């Protein structure tokens, strides 16, 4: 105290919180329009916004290597899949407040 | 920091903290399975998660709830070798108490000496922490309901209610708002079977999950017994709820 | 749901019971238990969208009774439960609830209905956090006006303060700041004018600046001089009623400014000195919508200009005139605004005096200001102390010596000035008789 | 004597959020809650007990 | 990394596990696919066993192993490691035998080989194992099939792989489960190990195969653990050749 | 890997992160058949046999 | 600037994953440049590769 007024402990980004940052993400893209959020973000658990990132990119380069030019909602459950694997295998899931 | 120290469980900080006993209390949420266990007033009921997460295996053989003898229930969260390891010694100190002394070991007294033990492997450096947590559950043939839990380190505490896993402070918060509430340390019904269904709801309250039978074992010490309900048991229990 | 079992299956059983909702009103005047059961059973099936559907079904029976006290009470009881069991979701049991208050608002049966439908409604929604919030509002404040009438108009305007005094994301832009404003009024109609200033600071100035929001920008500053008013603070007042002369509503009809600075004028006046007096009253009088009535023109300018005169010749001028304009000197608490009119006047007065009377006979000064001696040493104290004026005042009669009194450097500072730069235009003189008598 | 100075700090933070003027007694025991630290030392340890 | 954690097998690190246990499961997956499919009236085990050169013996190595006359094991990983886990079994075995005077429950057989791999992170003068191992039979309450990892850990399967190719064989398995919700006659699971074999062998290119398969089913062995040899062996060869091709 | 400067670790700098190992067992003895093509070759040489090596 | 004729992967043994990766990362997205742009997203800056020299 008195360094200080408020100690903000951030978590990692909330159930409904992480479904903001997949709106904020997925404005960005040219897409026919997706609606499939509610089971993505169930898979996308324990993740940061910088995961949450790169599944947007994944899942248009998966459209750009199928040649189109819009996020369809088969490729966005594609990235978060394979996104959750490749996040745990090169971390150790460590722990800090 | 670490200098030697978590490389031992016979050396010591600065503080005195044994740190890799911690790292165990860190290797019990590596199951990922949440516990729920409560008290009626003729039984003691214990929920486990199920997750059989490839259909490559048997949904029937998973559990962790495992019976450790006649009146003794255990529900084990964390690891599968040390789940079977802790199983071995808990099934036979307690037959060799039950023929040493005559007569039945009490819940209280199996999880005394597990915990006795488990001490004496950070006393020495030839064995190490079962990084499991024990949540022993019977109906005593002397004080009724109860409730041991055992923790790595080799602690032992009774309960009302207790939760375990990953999970546990919004199944704590939910436990402590049911018997505050209530003003009695026991839930109220004195039908076993609408007790299950009580714990079942509690446990999809905590978690904020709903449940299916294929994400539930159930494990039920009553007075003189004990059973694991199969599938189309729980699955009776949860019809009950849905439509009351 | 995510997966496609629920979202068929439930609609399916919906949609075969919805034409069977002639049957299920026939039903429920029969017995209101039997046709009720059909739809209970209904919504206690998975999937939102269907129950939707369902829902309007269970609003209709209710509807046909017109309404029946005891099923209200029964309806909301069940909605309560069912939220529990899980309601399909706790973020969907919302919109379910959300209808049975659309109902009541925009029918109304009986008083004695409206009444009690109220308190049963507001009981639900506390657990509820959705549009049900911004509904919520409306359902008590119709209780406002019912209670208005009752002698508990205090009591029913405190619950619904409480209330408001929440901000609600459920609650747009627009709808947020129209409702802010009908709490204020209600805390004058308490009595208590505390609560007031705050729910005025609740909202922001800066909200009002756009154009859109320029109807209710009118409503804000009207308001917000009643409240200040009665706290007789009488420059926050003018301030206030300038920031609605500006509004372009009120400037563009040649009528609607007229009475707005009719009243600036009188607060302003009212005010007593200050620096901010002087920047706002100049600002009126450069103005020529001064020049469009030939009442108020007279009154500022005879506070604004140094004038000697008297109380009665002033109070004599204004007394016909002001007493048939209310929110201004004909109210009965404005009684004590014509009184206050009298220490203005006699307080500019003291300003004039000090500044070119040195010197004066207290005697003579008495008369000036229309007062005893008594009274009137009093009033030359409190400006002496809030510094608009030094003076020294003798008891016996003598003298009232109005001044600052210099020191002797003052003084000798002052006849420094006076010999350098006489010596100045000396100087000057001497080149202009040069270029005059050479150019002729 | 800056947990104090801390515990005023944030009790009239809240009169600005409530848009008023004054601190209320309310706003103190708010204040007297947090910015203290602690209770952490009990989640998982007992066993040094 | 370092300070123990990998240099100890029984010292833990901070994330609560023992990346020593990993590496055991790494040598798995530099082992041989192998596969168990269980069945309803028996089990069937398939491994790939690699030729290295043609200098070696035709069906003469296996990584096929019996305990007592009814139980199939075969083990993915480090070859002479894997034998003596089974042998330690065997021991084990005959002690079951001794006093109750009957055959080993595959549950208890998993049981007690579950023990002995846990045994061997409980010291530091041992080294833990480095192989999994795929076994069953058919006892009283039927056919069972387990798989133990070399954690320690065990689960009922109704379809169990390991080694390289262990990809492409998992995907079979559940295949298998949906065209057939019995999972089909032992039989015709000696014939669909061959055909996962064989796609497990385009991640082993390189060199050649031999394919051996054993079986102990309820009727179609006689409750008895043999090798699947001769014309039954030769039709799963044919088989398998037919559907890559 | 620890070397990596705090600039490019921030996201839309790098975006990929591309492994390469140390040639395993099957890798090696490619590696060493291109080397063997600038020289003469033989029916005595087998690349794997050197690569188990 | 040092470019030469094209060295080929058929004179590269091994790394299979890498000229895989590589593929992907650079020379789909320089074919396939219309359609990053218009979407509005990035491409990798940079990748970044790694491990012994
Ligand atoms: N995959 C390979 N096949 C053949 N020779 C190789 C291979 N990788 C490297 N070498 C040899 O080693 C040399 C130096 O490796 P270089 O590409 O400079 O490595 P880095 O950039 O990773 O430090 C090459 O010029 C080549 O002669």
């Amino acid at each position: 105290p008195g360094r200080l007024d408020r100690k903000v402990e951030i978590p990692l980004p909330n159930e409904a919180g992480r479904l903001e940052i997949f709106k904020i993400h997925t404005a960005k893209v040219k897409k026919t329009g997706e609606f499939d959020f509610e089971a993505a973000v169930k898979m996308s658990d324990g993740f940061n916004g910088a995961d949450i990132r790169n599944c947007a990119t994944e899942a248009g380069f998966f459209a750009i290597r199928d040649d189109r030019d819009h996020i369809n909602p088969d490729d966005l459950m594609k990235a978060v899949r394979k996104v959750a694997e490749v996040k745990k295998l090169e971390g150790t899931i460590e722990y800090q407040k | 920091s670490a200098a030697g120290y978590d490389r031992h469980i016979t050396i010591f900080s600065p503080e005195g903290r044994l740190y890799q006993v911690e790292y165990a209390f860190k290797a019990t949420n590596q199951t990922n399975i949440n516990s729920l266990a409560v008290r009626g007033k003729d039984c003691t009921v214990v929920i486990s998660q199920k997750k059989v997460p490839d259909k490559l295996l048997d949904p029937t053989t998973v559990s962790y709830i495992f019976c450790i003898s006649r009146t003794i229930g255990m529900v084990v969260n964390g690891p599968i070798p040390d789940a079977r390891n802790a199983a071995l010694r808990a099934k036979a100190e307690a037959a060799e108490f039950r023929y040493k002394y005559g007569y039945d070991m009490p819940c209280d007294v199996l999880a005394k000496r597990m915990a006795n033990l488990s001490q004496i492997y950070t006393q020495r450096a030839y064995m190490r922490p079962l990084g499991v947590i024990l949540t022993f559950v019977s109906v005593d043939e002397e004080l009724g309901p109860s409730i041991y839990k055992t923790d790595p380190a080799g602690y032992y505490v009774g309960y009302k209610a207790t939760a375990t896993g990953p999970k546990q402070q919004e199944i704590t918060t939910n436990l402590e708002n049911h018997f505050k509430k209530s003003k009695i340390d026991h839930i109220n019904e004195e039908s076993w079977e609408k007790v299950v269904e009580f714990a079942i709801t509690h446990m999809i309250d905590a978690l904020g999950t709903e449940f299916s039978k294929n994400d539930l074992e159930v494990g039920v010490a009553t007075k003189d017994k004990f059973f694991t309900l199969s599938a189309e048991n729980i699955e009776e229990r949860l019809v009950a709820i849905a439509e009351q | 749901m995510s997966r496609d079992a629920p979202i068929k299956a439930d609609k399916d059983y919906s949609q075969i019971l919805k034409e069977e909702f002639p049957k299920i009103d026939s039903l429920a005047q029969n017995d209101c238990n039997s046709a009720l059961d059909q739809l209970l059973v209904l919504e206690k099936k998975t999937r939102q969208a269907s129950d939707l559907a369902s829902s309007k079904e269970v609003l209709a029976k209710i509807v046909d009774l017109l309404a029946s006290r005891n099923k209200w009470d029964d309806l909301n009881e069940q909605l309560t439960l069912l939220s529990k069991k899980h309601g399909q979701l706790k973020l969907s049991i919302q919109y379910m609830i959300q209808k049975v208050m659309e109902y009541l608002k925009s029918s109304k049966s009986l008083d004695l209905n409206t009444r009690i439908s109220v308190i049963e409604t507001i009981r639900v929604v506390t657990e509820n956090k959705i549009f049900v919030e911004v509904e919520r509002a409306r359902v008590t404040k119709d209780l406002v006006e019912i209670k208005k009438e009752e002698g508990k108009i205090d009591e029913a305007a405190d619950i619904l303060c409480e209330l408001q005094v929440e901000t609600y994301g459920s609650m747009e832009m627009s709808e947020k700041i129209q409702f802010i404003l009908e709490q204020m009024e209600l805390s004058i109609l308490k009595g208590d004018y505390s609560q007031a200033t705050v729910l005025s600071r609740k909202i922001l100035k800066k909200t009002f600046k756009n154009p859109k929001y320029e109807s209710l920008k009118l409503e804000y500053y009207n308001l917000l001089v009643k409240i200040s008013l009665h706290k007789r603070e009488y420059l926050e007042v003018a301030q206030y009623l300038q920031e609605i002369y500006q509004t372009d509503a009120i400037k563009s009809d040649e009528a609607k400014w007229k009475p707005v600075l009719s009243h600036i004028v009188y607060f302003l006046v009212l005010s007593p000195y200050g620096n901010l007096q002087n920047d706002l009253i100049h600002k009126i009088q450069n103005d020529n919508n001064l020049k469009k009535l030939e009442s108020q023109e007279s009154l500022v300018k005879l506070f604004t200009t140094n004038e000697l005169m008297r109380w009665p010749i002033v109070q004599k001028t204004y007394e016909p005139v002001l007493n048939e304009d209310d929110l201004a000197f004909g109210g009965e608490a404005n009684k004590h605004h014509w009184e206050d009119l009298q220490k203005r006047v006699i307080e500019h007065n003291l300003r004039v005096i000090s500044e070119y009377y040195s010197r004066i006979t207290l005697l003579r000064l008495n008369e000036l200001l229309d007062l005893t001696e008594s009274q009137t040493e009093t009033y030359i104290s409190d400006l002496v102390n809030q510094g608009i004026i030094y003076a020294k005042v003798n008891r016996p009669a003598k003298i009232v010596n109005f001044e600052k009194p210099k020191n002797s450097s003052q003084l000798l500072n002052e006849w420094s000035h006076n010999v350098d730069e006489l010596l100045e235009h000396i100087e000057t003189i001497g080149h202009l008789i040069t270029k005059e008598e050479i150019m002729h | 004597g800056a947990v104090i100075a801390a515990i005023m700090q944030e009790a009239g933070l809240r009169a600005v959020r409530k848009n008023r003027y004054v601190i209320l007694q309310s706003d103190l025991e708010e204040a007297y809650a947090t910015q203290v630290k602690t209770d952490n030392t009990v989640d998982k340890f007992d066993f040094y007990k | 990394i370092g300070t123990g954690y990998d240099l100890s097998n029984s010292v833990f690190s901070p994330d609560g596990r023992n990346f020593q246990v990993e590496y055991a499961v790494k040598a798995v997956e530099n082992g041989t696919t192998s596969i168990g499919i269980k069945c309803n009236d028996g089990v069937v085990f398939a491994v790939e066993k690699l030729i290295t050169s043609k200098l070696l013996v035709p069906q003469k190595n296996v990584k096929i192993q019996v305990v007592d006359r009814h139980i199939g094991c075969v083990y993915s990983g480090l070859i002479p490691d894997g034998r003596h886990l089974v042998n330690r079994g065997r021991e084990e075995a005959a002690s079951f035998k001794k006093l109750y005077k009957t055959p080993i429950p595959i549950p208890a057989f998993a049981d007690r080989l579950g023990q002995y791999v846990q045994a061997h992170t409980l010291y530091n003068s041992v080294r833990p194992f480095g192989v999994s191992t795929i076994f069953g039979g058919v006892d009283k309450n039927g056919a069972h099939l387990y798989m133990l990892e070399p954690s320690g850990s065990y689960w009922g399967y109704k379809g169990a792989a390991t080694g390289k190719g262990r990809q492409s064989a998992k995907a079979e398995l559940e295949k298998l489960v949906d065209h057939h919700p019995e999972g089909l006659s032992a039989r015709e699971a000696v014939k669909q190990a061959a055909k996962i074999i064989y796609l497990a062998h385009e991640d082993n290119k390189e060199k050649d195969f031999e394919l051996e398969i054993s079986w102990c089913s309820l009727s179609e062995t006689n409750g008895l653990h043999k090798f699947v040899k001769g014309d039954l062996l030769q039709e799963a060869i044919d088989f398998a050749q037919k559907e890559i091709n | 890997v620890d070397v990596l400067d705090p600039a490019l670790l921030r996201s839309g700098r790098l975006d990929r992160k591309i492994e390469f190992p140390l040639p395993s067992e099957d890798s090696r003895a490619q590696i060493l058949q291109i080397h063997s093509r600038k020289m003469t070759t033989d029916d005595d040489i087998n690349w794997q046999e050197l690569a188990r090596s | 600037v040092d470019e030469k004729p094209t060295e080929t992967y058929s004179d590269v043994g091994g790394l299979d994953k890498q000229i895989e990766e590589l593929v992907e990362a650079i020379v789909l997205p320089m074919k396939r440049a219309d359609k990053f742009k218009d979407m509005g997203i990035r491409a990798p800056k940079g990748a970044l590769m790694y491990g012994p020299p």
